[PDB]
């Protein structure tokens, strides 16, 4: 149900923004960053949507014509498709599936230039879509370095410290287009998503869901991406599709987003809801624990067969061979 | 070894 805005300002959004799909899910608990539950959640590693901890609070008045005026003259890396539906891939990986023709173009621009882009697109009526995925580096303004520097550290450092986590790797900085689709995938590291300009809507899964989302092979460029087309699902080639069950919420500006690691993550930006705009926050996961304790986490599960997978590719010498090899072991003797 | 070779993990992330 849509959360009303302060100072009478009625629905930030409606339902009718929202794609929709073929499964159900229940919400994401939106809480209070000093709500104990908030804390069991992420300890737990299970999403959670904290409301109030000005994480980037900040990047709250940032906009284009603001960043365009203060973000450097550095790189920024800009995808372009043909649909909603950004599918990225890893181009090292490109090599070894040449009956893979791309989906998105990435393209190196200077802000201002991916600013013109959208105005021209926007004038022009046209279909196209752009979206701006950039870490955050040396080259950005003296302005942008204050407000980076603004954000609350004393809170996300005690996160990283309490939850044993690694060092923060990263800070991905997300210009969306209204509509825009990031497919189902999920990462290997924990993610705090700091909304800041505009709703997305995030719809996450747990882990011990990848036999139901069937993800690409490890040496595909796609890897880590949910291989099933979730506006038209294949259930013959994906059967458990049909039981999948997502977790989901729409954050706004000011809404942190706990995405934990190797959960799967499927996120949109709301239709006609103008431009989006968030920053996350990357962090290695703690290290494998000195002892292990058995039954397995799912996540642990993911962990070997994605090295189960690497460790055959290298093996024999061929990531092609990979597949055969595997379905040789199991036929007729694991099925 | 083993069990704690296959227990590691990458960083993968995103693009
Ligand atoms: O916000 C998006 O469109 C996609 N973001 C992610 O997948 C992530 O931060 O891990
Ligand atoms: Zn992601």
């Amino acid at each position: 149900e849509p959360r009303e805005e302060a100072g009478a300002l009625g629905p930030a959004w409606d339902e009718s923004q929202l794609r929709s799909y073929s499964f159900p899910t229940r919400p994401i608990p939106r809480l209070s960053q000093s709500d104990p539950r908030a804390e069991e959640l992420i300890e737990n590693e299970e999403p959670v949507v904290l409301t109030d901890t000005n994480l980037v609070y900040p990047a709250l008045k940032w906009d284009l014509e603001y960043l365009q005026e203060n973000i450097g003259n550095g790189d920024f890396s800009v995808y372009s498709a043909s649909t909603h539906k950004f599918l990225y891939y890893d181009e090292k990986k490109m090599a070894n599936f040449q009956n893979f023709k791309p989906r998105s173009n990435r393209e190196e621009m200077k802000f201002h230039e991916f600013v013109e882009k959208l105005q021209d697109i926007q004038q022009r009526g046209g279909e196209e879509r752009l979206y701006l995925q950039q870490t955050l580096n040396d080259t950005v303004g003296r302005k942008i370095v204050m407000d980076f520097l603004g954000f609350n550290w004393n809170w996300i450092n005690k996160q990283q410290g309490k939850r044993g986590w690694g060092q923060l790797t990263s800070n991905l900085l997300l210009i969306g287009m209204e509509g825009n689709v990031t497919p189902a995938h999920y990462d290997e590291q924990q993610n705090f998503f700091a909304q800041i300009k505009g709703y997305k809507r995030c719809i996450l899964f747990p882990p011990d869901q990848f036999e139901c989302l069937y993800p690409y092979p490890v040496h595909h460029p796609c890897d880590r991406q949910s291989q099933v087309d979730f506006d038209n699902p294949d259930y013959e080639r994906f059967p458990n599709f049909q039981n999948v069950v997502g977790y989901e919420t729409v954050v706004g500006p000011g809404d942190v987003l706990y995405i934990p690691m190797y959960w799967w993550h499927h996120i949109e930006s709301l239709l006609n809801g103008g431009i989006t705009i968030t920053v996350n926050f990357w962090y290695k996961g703690a290290p494998t624990p000195k002892r292990i304790e058995y039954p397995l986490k799912a996540h642990q599960k993911v962990a070997i067969m994605r090295n189960i997978e690497k460790m055959l590719g290298e093996a024999l010498g061929n990531p092609q061979e990979v597949g055969p090899l595997l379905n040789t072991m199991i036929k007729g003797r694991y099925n | 070894e083993v069990v704690k070779l296959l227990l590691e993990h990458g960083a993968d992330v995103x693009a």
